């Protein structure tokens, strides 16, 4: 009964600079999992795990 | 080609969609790594709102993948920046 189940940080992208190009990627993976339905009508699928 | 044509039917391809010009780009590829190149080229296609995927998306996914090889990930803005950092006597140099 330890892990966080938390819904909000407080740290936002704008926090997080100098690297814009996997800030990017990054958002390109987090609005295709949010818009699953838009995307996945073309074939688009989200990898289940990014290192 | 056929596991291109295969893992990518139900994908609008445009008319300019052939993988036999690209064969040479993806030698020792297995059909996971043809599957996750199809959905790159979506993902990119969908990226500059291109409708269809068009084989300059292709050609940009596989150029895209080999820069990243060697620690290269820049952007547009930033790789013209410093392309004028440069100067240009040697510059002419790398050029011959």
């Amino acid at each position: 009964k330890f892990i966080s189940a938390e819904e909000k940080t407080g740290v936002t992208f704008d926090d997080f600079a100098g690297q814009e190009y996997i800030k990017r990627e990054l958002q390109e993976i987090v609005r295709i999992l949010k818009n699953d339905e838009e995307f996945q009508n073309k074939g688009i699928y989200c990898p289940k795990g990014v290192l | 080609v056929q596991i291109f044509g295969v893992h990518s039917a139900g994908k609008n391809l445009a008319e300019d969609i052939d993988f036999g010009k690209l064969v040479f780009r993806t030698v020792g590829f297995s059909g996971a790594d043809i599957r996750n190149l199809v959905n790159e080229a979506a993902i990119m296609s969908v990226r500059k709102g291109r409708s269809y995927i068009y084989q300059q998306d292709i050609v940009d996914v596989l150029d895209k993948q080999l820069l990243e090889g060697m620690g290269v990930l820049l952007t547009e803005e930033e790789q013209q920046k410093c392309e004028q950092s440069v100067s240009y006597e040697k510059k002419r140099l790398l050029a011959v």
